[PDB]
RNA sequence: AGCUUGACUGCGAGCGUGACGGCGCGAGCAGGUGCGAAAGCAGGUCAUAGUGAUCCGGUGGUUCUGAAUGGAAGGGCCAUC
RNA sequence: UUGAGCCUUGAUGGAAGUGUGGACGCCAGUCUGCAUGGCUUUAAUGUUUGAUGUUCUAACGUUGACCCGUAAUCCGGGUUGCGGACAGUGUCUGGUGGGUAGUUUGACUGGGGCGGUC
RNA sequence: GUUUAUUAAAAACACAGCACUGUGCAAACACGAAAGUGGACGUAUACGGUGUGACGCCUGCCCGGUGCCGGAAGGUUAAU
RNA sequence: UUUUGUAUAAUGGGUCAGCGACUUAUAUUCUGUAGCAAGGUUAACCGAAUAGGGGAGCCGAAGGGAAACCGAGUCUUAACUGGGCGUUAAGUUGCAGGGUAUAGACCCGAAACCCGGUGAUCUAGCCAUGGGCAGGUUGAAGGUUGGGUAACACUAACUGGAGGACCGAACCGACUAAUGUUGAAAAAUUAGCGGAUGACUUGUGGCUGGGGGUGAAAGGCCAAUCAAACCGGGAGAUAGCU
RNA sequence: AGGGUGACAGCCCCGUACACAAAAAUGCACAUGCUGUGAGCUCGAUGAGUAGGGCGGGACACGUGGUAUCCUGUCUGAAUA
RNA sequence: UAAGGUGAUAUGAACCGUUAUAACCGGCGAUUUCCGAAUGGGGAAACCCAGUGUGUUUCGACACACUAUCAUUAACUGAAUCCAUAGGUUAAUGAGGCGAACCGGGGGAACUGAAACAUCUAAGUACCCCGAGGAAAAGAAAUCAACCGAGAUUCCCCCAG
């Protein structure tokens, strides 16, 4: 009684692993209740195809705009800017829509404050490249160019 | 009838054999037991007598087609 | 008392005695041996009791056998339990 | 909890001073850690493997109660309570077993038996 | 009271009484491969087995043997 | 007939007639006989059917050795002066017969063992539902009233109607004697006898089945039988006996 | 061939050898119809609680034997031309 | 098919026939009480008693048909549970019982032989039980052989006591 799991469960289970269990906690408990099927080998690849169609198939699938950052590798139009202040230096802050300002006409138009640099952001010359939220593991490169008037 | 309704087995009859070798008329029979099954593709408890080794079959070929059986076969179940 | 292993191995003309199974005696032949200078004597004990058939099984030996073939198991044969 | 293996982080094979438990410590050491201050002899885990013990429920038992099939002291399905990997049963196995069964239990002999003998 | 209907009616069996012993109930026990059933629609003031045999006065010693009961050490010991 | 021996007072037979016991099959060997002869002969089957075909095969012409093997020799042993068994006599196939083997094996006969059935119309026990007990005695508890006690106790009449209680018919039994004993009767008749309101007696119907029942226990009863019923089967059990 | 008829019949009778026969119901053959039914080629696939094994038995002429082969009550359990 | 007939004991009677409807024989039909598998219920076989449909110049009642069980299928219903299962009724098909041997399977003795007896025998016999056919069963090699080859199963003669 081999069989493979559906659930999690308790000291084996794993969501479709390989398990080898006493007969008896199988038919009697785990499966006729949801938990666990024979191995019937049968099944020993309509559950390790999911293996490969999935695990090596989605986890390509996710892999079609690398880095997000396309034909974006030169920079983008400055629009305006993001701000400026203190006679020479800096003194404003970006509002919770006004990162976007200057790269406002690029690709497309969204108004959110995802914040990655928990700091008072630093006040100096002005063009700077960090990263942003582009998604949970890629990012970008862009610039800021300020505006005199 | 202790007759194992998965796998036919129904007691046997044979000797006993002492150190004297002597012949003594006996049965072997089966290891039986009637067992609550569940199904669900029945959503119910049908509940056969089964010799274990019926048990083991079961618990490869599956219930679903050893009910297939019986059911091929006439039984009740 | 000295020296010794003939309490030898293979055989055995020819007799005894038994319904039978069997048991007994036996010179002589071959090989090899002890004793004796030699002739010679020794195949246990002065003789006659001191015993258990067959089957099954054990041990040693021996290619005799060995179920397609080579081996092996088992079997035979000799010895012995 | 516990006997034993493997994986490991502490024992055998960013200085000096103002400070601490355990110890085969060659017989009087120094250690093993505890604070700080400009492949083989040792402890705990993750574990793998057997033993013991608690509990669990979900096989299984229910000769408690209820529901329905059903105007039914059977049976079946269902609910519930109690018990529960026990009990019981299959195979295997040691013991017991005139309860039952098949038999054996000699011959000679001044009849037979006893004695005696083979 | 019972008994050898048909050679034995008795001092034999039974008996009320006494004792021992088993049995917590799905009882022990008994019919039965089993299901089912008696025991009992009873529950230890009950049910079974065994012996003794109204009642009076009593019922001593022996546990070596046999039988039965109990025993969480060791020895020996089966399948595996 | 059986016996050392039977007129034997040891067995069997009243007599007649009819029936009544060494067979049959297959093997096997021997004698007789016939055929063919170092050979003889086919079986199944085919079939032109008692022919013919069919030579599969069997026996014989070679034995010795456990055997490999050798071969008119061979085995024993290292080898035999030798010794054992062989080489020097014809077979084989029918047919009749004499033995034997396997079958009931010359015939008749057990007590029994086993299987499957039929039996609680007799009888044992039990279950349900019905029935029966003339007549006569004894007079338990309890109750009432007197007497009595301080009150109970006690006590006397009466009342009451207990009992595996007494006596005795029916009914159930069965202790003694006589008769019977080719009976009136395969268990009785006659005169006596025990029980007779009880653990009584009885009708009808029911249940218990053979290693089983039932048993107030005798090994009693279970259809004139019971230390294991009857019927059919195994079955011609077996019979070193008559 | 046989039987009968007043005793023993080829020629007296019924038969016998031989040659014939069915309106109906059926048997079996064929030739056809009906319902079916599947045919041939190419490419595949190739019988798991099974084989095997422990234990207990039973079958094989074979009585566990040195014992192959087969069946399985019980417990287990492969390979995939 | 026919010149004779109405079976027998067994006459007699009353009849029927003789050229084709006397009788006799054969094919096919009709009728076929009751009991019996017995099947509407019951039951001490040949009897008792129903329910539902029918049916009458006298539509009381009394005669005729259907109503067992089980299996497969179908329709309609339909619980604990709301679905769904179970269950319930109806209908169409089929089965039942009997009977020689032979046959396959499930169980399976003893006497007796071994001059006793237990392994062994008798014997997978007798017998009980289930099932089936004109036959049954078996059957196209995970078979033999033996370095050549054979080619399912069944039966017979040998091999060989
Ligand atoms: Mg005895
Ligand atoms: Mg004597
Ligand atoms: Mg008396
Ligand atoms: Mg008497
Ligand atoms: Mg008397
Ligand atoms: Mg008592
Ligand atoms: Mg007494
Ligand atoms: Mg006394
Ligand atoms: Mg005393
Ligand atoms: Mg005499
Ligand atoms: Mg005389
Ligand atoms: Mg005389
Ligand atoms: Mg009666
Ligand atoms: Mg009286
Ligand atoms: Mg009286
Ligand atoms: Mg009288
Ligand atoms: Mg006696
Ligand atoms: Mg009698
Ligand atoms: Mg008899
Ligand atoms: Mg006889
Ligand atoms: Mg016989
Ligand atoms: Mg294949
Ligand atoms: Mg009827
Ligand atoms: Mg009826
Ligand atoms: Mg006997
Ligand atoms: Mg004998
Ligand atoms: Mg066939
Ligand atoms: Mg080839």
């Amino acid at each position: 009684m081999q069989v493979i799991l559906l659930d999690k469960v308790a000291n084996l289970g794993s969501l479709g692993d390989q398990v080898n269990v006493k007969a008896g906690y199988a038919r009697n408990f785990l499966v006729p209740q949801g938990k666990a099927v024979p191995a019937t080998k049968k099944n020993i690849e309509f559950f390790e195809a999911r293996r490969a169609e999935l695990e090596a198939k989605l986890a390509e699938v996710l892999a079609a705009a690398n880095a997000r950052a396309e034909k974006i590798n030169a920079l983008e139009t400055v629009t305006i800017a993001s701000k400026a202040g203190d006679e020479g230096k800096l003194f404003g802050s970006i509002g919770t829509r006004d990162i976007a300002d200057a790269v406002t006409a690029a690709g497309v138009e969204v108004a959110k404050s995802e914040v990655r640099l928990p700091n008072g952001v630093l006040r100096t010359t002005g063009e700077h490249e960090v990263s942003f939220q582009v998604h949970s593991e890629v990012f970008a490169k862009v610039i800021v160019n300020v505006v005199a008037e | 009838s202790r007759v194992c309704q998965v796998t036919g087995k129904r007691p046997v009859t044979g000797n006993n054999r002492s150190h004297a070798l002597n012949a003594t008329k006996r049965r072997f029979l089966p290891n039986l037991h009637s067992h609550r099954f569940w199904v669900e593709s029945e959503k119910r408890f049908v509940t056969l007598r089964v010799s274990a080794k019926g048990m083991r079959v079961i618990d490869k070929k599956g219930i679903d087609t050893v009910l297939a059986e019986l059911r091929a076969r006439g039984e009740k179940y």
